[PDB]
């Protein structure tokens, strides 16, 4: 016969490699595919969908789950107050696990890109105001006020004239990618932090509540890639599934 | 003449940024952003096989011990492969069968194996010695404990257009009394049978032997993205959860204004 | 090779290597408004006409296409069932309203079921009961006024097979079921038990990825989503499979000053689309 | 030698792989074949051929099998009586069984396509009548009478003006291919019902026999296929074949 | 590569893969009225005549042409033997009429063996026996009148090598075997034992898979099929092997009311056709 | 013939014959034999065994054959070797 | 019998030879026997930066 | 299958032995290079300082 | 739910102050004389 020589990797069986093998079936021919609306092709698209941040991510509500899916506003008696501050790294513990965009990001290592996180009121069309909405690019703790706050990137949102706004994100990195940031050595691919504060004050006339909610929804922008698939930390298995 | 009248998302590469969404709301630069989408494709997360199934054949106790098992063939058990399926609602593939077979503790012995796929209505083993392993139809694998793994490619096998991770409804007719609720959400579209193995000998194998089935995902397609579950899974058949402790999907802190 | 590859008949296109007859056998290889973000109508005072009803929405930018495809109906490369159609049209095609919900301060949120909401209702349940196959799109409208002083949203959602599952005894012990009443309200529909994880150990909070509109009272008084037929068999029965559930739940919980009217009303109007039958037989109930 | 490495799979050996072996005659060459009437290529040109359908399937008549290929319609002093009622599964328990079209899907797991059942009525020359003969899609239970399962499909056959007369159980399903029925979640898979009631009366003048007997043939149509190749339950071995 | 193959020398062509000289050794690979259900002659008062005999039927629709092929000498491409055959055509292909049978109330069935029926019957029978070859097709013509008040169904079937098995002593441990008389009954026959097996272990409910006709009562008294020789070798012993049998079974039992004439007769008539022997000597009766 | 006896729709069919041909029926290895050389016992104690080849004693593999009555083919033979218990050694 | 798995930043860790981990339903993982010649296999440049 | 004879040197692991390895990760593709002063690709550019 | 089956429009009237129903003339005949008690019942045009 033809001459060869077994090299290291004879006989292994690495589960990602992607060979051929002997089909247990002769002839057969499965039932043709029919058309199915939602195909997808690449997890990116499910991505790019907007999804419930658990802003309100508290100790105290767990046990009524439903309260961590929106975040109160209301009448301040004392100006520019921080109303709610979070991270912005979508693949750590926190507000961004409960997306989808978050628990995709942990099938991977790595992500790029730019981020969005949309804003919706939902207080009565008697109520206005206008909050201001910062994300700070690495380098500190959540700024102490607003003056401070204000000096990176932001948007100023009226929600009396407009129900929902868009913060985007921007990439702003040293490295192309970021691993998930994590307390230690891993902080060095934080993301910054996301604050949002009051511009003007929740204003409403009489005959309307003084407190209201806002839900906070994020997603990733068509510039956003994931890198190095790999097993989440959000599943496990500690008995039998029967 | 007529009597009655009214008878791709994603692209190969990362959106570049262009010098003034984020060009839009903060003065930007021009990126030329080259960063790939191909690892995100559904081919790439889905090929990589995984556990699927630990089949054993003790020597001692109270299951097994004759030599044989009749496996029926139901995918949902490990939570890892699971949750990654049931991202989508239906899906459609060929797969890889990897058989990882060893004694126990992992020691390997020359031992002989039959491992035989019995489609639905085919007659199972009902021992060692059965009629029905004379295999004349079904495809079987011989293989040897010290021989690398067996590995098989499967089909896509399903009488439908795709498999379904999620059937909401029954697969019959009929009352639906409290005493058959064990129905509800059971396709048979996803039914691919029994997979049975065997020690080839008429005489028992004095080796207890241990079987890790791999399962990989390939030429695959996929529909309706869902919720990605966030509670522990219970069954292998139904999503229930444990109702007196609700994971939240997120970890808490004391204070919404405080990391 | 046998063209027998479970990706033959996709428009993508992969380079593979095989050794066997069988292109199944081969290697996975290498490739070589967005469906999944709620496409308005637009993107892909009003009025909708459907049959001999008329319901009135505001813009066509408000109106979602679930995955962007409008209902069709079974072309002839899908189908396997060999008898004639029946396609009854403007009896079945139109508008349907369900039994009104009341919005509490308090309220956990509902489900009802497609197509079990009409299997008992007009034309369209007659039809559904006497065949054995059906299939058909949903135009569905929830509807919710409310004053210009309250406040609260619902999210609207589309959640095509809607498997519901059970507390599992609480402790987790019990492999417990869910009964049919829950799982086939009928036209009344259910009410979740844990919004929070859908009855079905999933997140509420992820339910966007699904079709979906929010009715926040502030902005808009009604969601229309538009679905189109979705399962792995071109018909099936109307009776033992329910295609997918419709979801309505208070995601900011409803709220008003003592004095404004407390009677909030949530109101569910749908309209089967390209409905058609096949295998014809005496009615069958379930 | 060239560079290999051995794959998961070596050495196995699967019954159903396709290879090419060593020969272990070299320069031998085979009787010529000769022509011979009979060649079939596909098992489906068999499928199609009609065979008896034991329709009279009876505990009773175990012992006198020959009973069990004709059942028997006769005189009626009752109108619209059921003469005879069947499942449609070609590959299930029961009168199927005994066709060769029941056999050899034995041999598969999933089929497709239309089925006929043809009735040839074997009473005198003198004897003449009409049955309506009906085909239930999935859905209930047999049809409780005439009145009912008229709502199905279904042929009204004169036997006095013609001997057979062919009912074509055209292929309703909701999945493009079914497995085999049977009780429990596969019974998802029925075909339906076949039934066979009097439409006016079977009548004789004086001088003929006032019962007489149908046989039942069924095979496949064209668009008949069957898929995914397996064992049969159909024979078995408890002990050696000497 | 040599041309050794099983399949070589048929009209599919196969890609089968091949490391070896020998076509044999490659790999199966893939491929790249019905002839079954009994033709009629059509499909592929009337009187047939051959030789100096003549049966009268009614329509060519009614003549089953077994496997769709007639009857034909051996051509040279598939003969072995070299001497020069004898063919001689109108003393051997004409019709011979067998000892009628009568078909009772309860009657079980019977069958005949080829050649063996006619080996010692006219000039064929001489020809069978003065040559160690013979090879030819049949005319078989099954006869049975009743009146239109008589009812009833014979199957008449054609079984290529009809094996006959035993009862193994009843228990199943005893492996006799069918007698000489059984297996050859000649002219007269035999009867069957057990019907619904054919007396071989397989189902007469089957049995339509071999080239048949029908003969019942109500619509016509008699079958005629036209068989070609059918052989894994173009001529063989005319005493040694029978290639095929003849079944006529009453599937469904003759009936008629007392009174109506009982005695029902059943008469085999038939006609070897391109009837050939070779291999000449003495006569041999087996 | 459906579009005969009821009124029917156009479905364009492509479901596949392939995997009926007799040669997917057929070529699938069976058992078509077991033979034993025990070192104890009455029979083929001397390590050798002559055995006659036929190919009937499984039902199987027969009653797959037996559907026709000649069948023309050629044969790859597979010998599966090991003790009765399923073990193997240096032999 | 053995296994190599690669666990990447973030990946939850075996805890246990019976870890559910080891399902290495994503993650790639290498079985090979001490018996078998030493394994192998190719890791593509993996930094951030 | 195809007839192959092992030769002397199946199974050794040679570590200067140049060949392919499978990769464990499909699909994946690297940070890019940016440019960075100083890259050297032969040792004698070092030697000749 | 029983009135919902025929002919209608839903009309929201935060939105707009006035809406129209058309009345679209159904009839067994193609001219009804008026509808009253009795025979003459068989000319009902219907219910709003
Ligand atoms: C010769 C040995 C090969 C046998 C390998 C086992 C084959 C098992 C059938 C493969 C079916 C794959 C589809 C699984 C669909 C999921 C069904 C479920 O678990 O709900
Ligand atoms: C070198 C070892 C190879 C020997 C393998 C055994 C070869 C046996 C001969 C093969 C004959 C195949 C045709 C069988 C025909 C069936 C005969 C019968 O059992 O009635
Ligand atoms: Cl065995
Ligand atoms: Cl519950
Ligand atoms: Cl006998
Ligand atoms: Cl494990
Ligand atoms: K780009």
């Amino acid at each position: 016969g033809i001459p060869t020589e077994l090299k290291p990797g004879t006989n292994q069986f690495l589960t990602t490699d992607d060979g051929v093998s002997a089909p247990i079936l002769p002839g057969f021919h499965p039932t043709p595919p029919i058309h199915i609306p939602g195909e997808v092709h690449n997890l990116l698209e499910i991505c790019r969908v907007e999804t419930i941040l658990e802003v309100n991510n508290l100790k105290t509500n767990e046990t009524t789950p439903m309260q961590r899916l929106c975040f109160p506003v209301s009448v301040q008696s004392k100006t520019g107050e921080l109303c709610a501050a979070f991270r912005a790294d979508p693949g750590r513990d926190g507000p961004w696990q409960s997306t989808i965009l978050g628990q995709l990001c942990r099938y991977y290592t790595q992500w790029s890109g730019s981020l969005e996180v949309t804003f919706m009121f939902a207080g009565s069309f008697m109520a206005t105001g206008k909050m201001l909405i910062a994300y700070t690019p690495p380098g500190g703790n959540v700024p102490a006020d607003r003056i401070t706050a204000m000096l990176g990137t932001h948007v100023i949102w009226d929600f009396g004239l407009q129900s929902s706004v868009t913060l985007v994100v921007p990439w702003i990195s040293n490295t192309h990618y970021r691993a998930h940031a994590r307390a230690g050595y891993f902080d060095y691919y934080t993301t910054g932090i996301i604050t949002i504060w009051y511009q003007t004050n929740y204003v409403v006339p009489i005959g309307a509540p003084t407190t209201a909610y806002i839900v906070a929804l994020a997603a990733a922008q068509d510039n956003f890639t994931m890198k190095l698939c790999k097993d989440t930390e959000d599943i496990e298995q500690t008995a039998n599934i029967q | 003449g007529d009597p009655i009248a009214d008878m791709l998302q994603v692209l190969p590469t990362a959106a570049n940024t262009e010098a003034s969404s984020d060009k839009n709301l903060i003065e930007t630069r021009c990126v030329l952003n080259h960063h790939s989408t191909q690892e995100t494709a559904i081919g790439n997360f889905f090929s990589r096989a995984g556990l699927v199934s630990i089949i054993t054949m003790p020597t001692t106790g109270t299951q097994n011990t004759d030599g044989y098992v009749n496996w029926d063939i139901d995918l949902m058990g490990y939570a890892q492969l699971r949750r990654k399926c049931e991202l989508f609602t239906y899906m459609r593939f060929d797969a890889e069968f990897t058989f990882v077979v060893a004694k126990p503790n992992g020691e390997l012995v020359p031992q002989l194996l039959q491992y035989m796929y019995v489609p639905p209505g085919a007659p199972k083993p009902t021992s060692r010695d059965s009629f029905a392993w004379q295999t004349a139809t079904n495809p079987s694998v011989f293989v040897k404990m010290t021989d690398p793994p067996a590995q098989v490619s499967v089909p896509f096998m399903s009488p439908a257009s795709a498999y379904q991770w999620f059937y909401d409804g029954y697969p019959t007719f009929g009352e639906h009394l409290q005493a058959n609720d064990l129905d509800y959400g059971q396709c048979p579209n996803n039914m691919m049978g029994t997979f049975s193995i065997r020690t080839v000998g008429t005489e028992k194998s004095p080796h207890s032997i241990t079987l890790r089935v791999y399962m990989r995902i390939k030429h695959v397609r996929a529909w309706i993205p869902r919720p990605l579950r966030n509670q522990p899974y219970l069954f292998k058949t139904n999503p229930n959860y444990k109702g007196n402790d609700i994971k939240c999907t997120s970890t808490s802190r004391d204070k919404i204004t405080t990391l | 090779e046998n063209s027998n590859s479970a990706s033959e008949g996709s428009t993508i296109n992969y380079t593979t290597i095989n050794y066997y007859k069988d292109a199944y056998a081969a290697s996975a290889g290498r490739q070589d408004a967005p469906p999944l973000k709620s496409p308005s109508a637009e993107a892909c005072v009003a009025q909708l006409t459907i049959g001999n009803s008329t319901i009135t929405t505001q813009e066509a930018a408000n109106i979602v296409i679930a995955y962007g495809e409008w209902p069709e109906y079974c072309p002839d490369t899908d189908a396997t069932a060999v008898d004639k159609p029946t396609r009854p049209d403007v009896s079945v095609n139109r508008f349907f309203t369900l039994d009104t919900k009341s919005w509490a301060k308090d309220s956990k949120g509902w489900y009802w079921k497609f197509p079990d909401v009409l299997t008992e209702v007009g034309v369209f349940g007659q039809n559904a009961q006497f065949h054995y196959l059906y299939r058909s799109g949903f135009c569905v409208h929830v509807q919710c006024n409310a004053s210009k002083f309250h406040q609260g949203a619902l999210l609207v959602a589309v959640l095509p097979e809607y498997v519901l599952g059970t507390i599992a005894g609480g402790t987790g012990n019990e492999n417990s079921h869910p009964p049919y009443a829950t799982t086939q309200p009928g036209q009344v529909g259910a009410v979740l038990t844990h919004p929070y994880v859908l009855d079905a150990g999933i997140p509420l909070s992820q339910l966007t990825v699904c079709p979906h509109q929010w009715i926040n009272l502030r902005t808009n008084n009604c969601a229309t989503i538009i679905v189109p037929y979705m399962n792995t068999v071109p018909f099936d029965s109307a009776l033992n499979h329910c295609n997918f559930g419709l979801l309505v739940i208070p995601v900011v919980p409803l709220d008003f000053n003592t004095g404004a009217t407390s009677e909030i009303p949530i109101t569910v109007t749908i309209a089967p689309m390209c409905a058609e039958f096949a295998g014809l037989r005496q009615a069958v109930k379930q």
